[PDB]
């Protein structure tokens, strides 16, 4: 869940 | 909805700046090499390029324009199918070998040691050895790359349906510009989706091997991983 | 041969006829094993039957039945489902939901996807004539130009002779033959998971597969 | 030999 999340927000 | 509106030239241009680079592994030249852990390069390797294929897909006309979970969901399917048709694509000009780096060439000999490679290694093989012979372009690649991307994903998702088309207009385009008659174009347009089949072959194969287990998958490998976990495997 | 012999509308007239039946069943998997047996008995002369097929040597067949059975098995299960929007049509007498999938592993996360290509199908309207040219790419495109590539063109070059007709401009022509062929790689995605699942519990010693399905099995395994 | 072989034979 999280971590794609996050690499998806740049 | 600004995809829907790039035509076919700056459709290609859209994708082919999207382009990740091609990455190295920490193999080293200078010392010998142990295929204990060749799993443990690619593992490596493959973690680097997902962050690379990750910022890439959000450089693919339209897929933004989705939301997190949609883009989430896609990104999960198709990783492994992206990263293999990536390979295949840069092995294409070594036929028995399989470039995962410009300094990491691999031979079917390589597989062996480890479970489960020589079956996917000859599967990578004979799919670079198809586009190989099909002379697949650089042009046509970035297309059936991104419609793996947006159709991997087994109020209607009709968003994806119009830019599956586009990219199909975009591909008879390419290969009318290259001076195939009407049936060669359906003819090859067909085949080339017909060898993404095999690339969700391979991937599903490539899947069950790698959770089925060093081998030190990284935290976000381990996502990719379990989203092919309880939607679908057999504990 | 044979099959680049054939006009699109003979290529066409010859896979309605080579068609298979529509069986009926005689715990869930024991009758959904006993149901693909005895199809899979009639999708060999249904492939025999096949143009282009028959021009392969033994080898060669074997090796595409072994790696499409499931496949064809699973775009025929689903072309018959059209017609039951959230029901699965296996046979005309056990029309499943999406429901009767558990108490055993996997079934419903199959049965999910089997039901959302049904309703891809759905959606396209897709016609009977569409459906036997694509279940005779799935049978030569499973391995692994020549002769098969050369027969998958003259199919495609039916596919799209049967849009044209119904009326299909050249821009809808290749959009639909691209969304076909996109589904059957959800289809054999689908037959992986079924095959993996298969294993598992054939491993488990759960579901007596006939003997036909043990070797098919071992044939990916 | 294998029931697929046997079968597509005849
Ligand atoms: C081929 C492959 C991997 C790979 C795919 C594309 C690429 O550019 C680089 C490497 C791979 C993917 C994830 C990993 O954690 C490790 C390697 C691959 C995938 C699964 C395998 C399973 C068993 C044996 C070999 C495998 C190779
Ligand atoms: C859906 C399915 C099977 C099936 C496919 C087509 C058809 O016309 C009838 C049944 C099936 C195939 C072989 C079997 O021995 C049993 C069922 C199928 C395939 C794999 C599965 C794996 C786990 C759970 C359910 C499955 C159902």
């Amino acid at each position: 869940h999280k971590i794609l999340h996050r690499l998806l927000q740049d | 909805s600004l995809a829907l509106s790039l035509t076919a030239d700056q459709m290609v241009s859209a994708l082919l700046d999207a382009e990740p680079p091609i990455l190295y592994s920490e193999y080293d030249p200078t010392r010998p090499f142990s295929e204990a852990s060749m799993m443990g390069l690619l593992t490596n390797l493959a973690d680097r390029e997902l962050v690379h294929m990750i910022n890439w897909a959000k450089r693919v006309p339209g897929f933004v324009d989705l939301t997190l979970h949609d883009q989430v969901h896609l990104l999960e399917c198709a990783w492994l199918e992206i990263l293999m048709i990536g390979l295949v694509w840069r092995s294409m000009e070594h036929p028995g070998k399989l470039l995962f780096a410009p300094n990491l060439l691999l031979d079917r000999n390589q597989g062996k040691c480890v479970e489960g490679m020589v079956e996917i290694f000859d599967m990578l093989l004979a799919t670079s050895s198809r586009f190989r012979m099909m002379n697949l372009q650089g042009e046509e690649f970035v297309c059936l790359k991104s419609i793996i991307l947006l159709n991997s994903g087994v109020e209607e998702k009709d968003h994806i349906h119009r830019v599956l088309d586009k990219i199909t207009d975009t591909l008879i385009h390419l290969m009318a510009k290259a001076g195939l008659t009407l049936q060669q174009q359906h003819q090859r347009l067909a085949q080339l989706l017909l060898i993404l089949s095999h690339i969700r072959h391979m991937s599903n194969k490539g899947m069950e091997h790698l959770y089925s287990m060093v081998v030190p998958l990284s935290d976000l490998l381990l996502e990719m991983l379990d989203a092919h976990r309880l939607h679908a495997p057999t504990s």
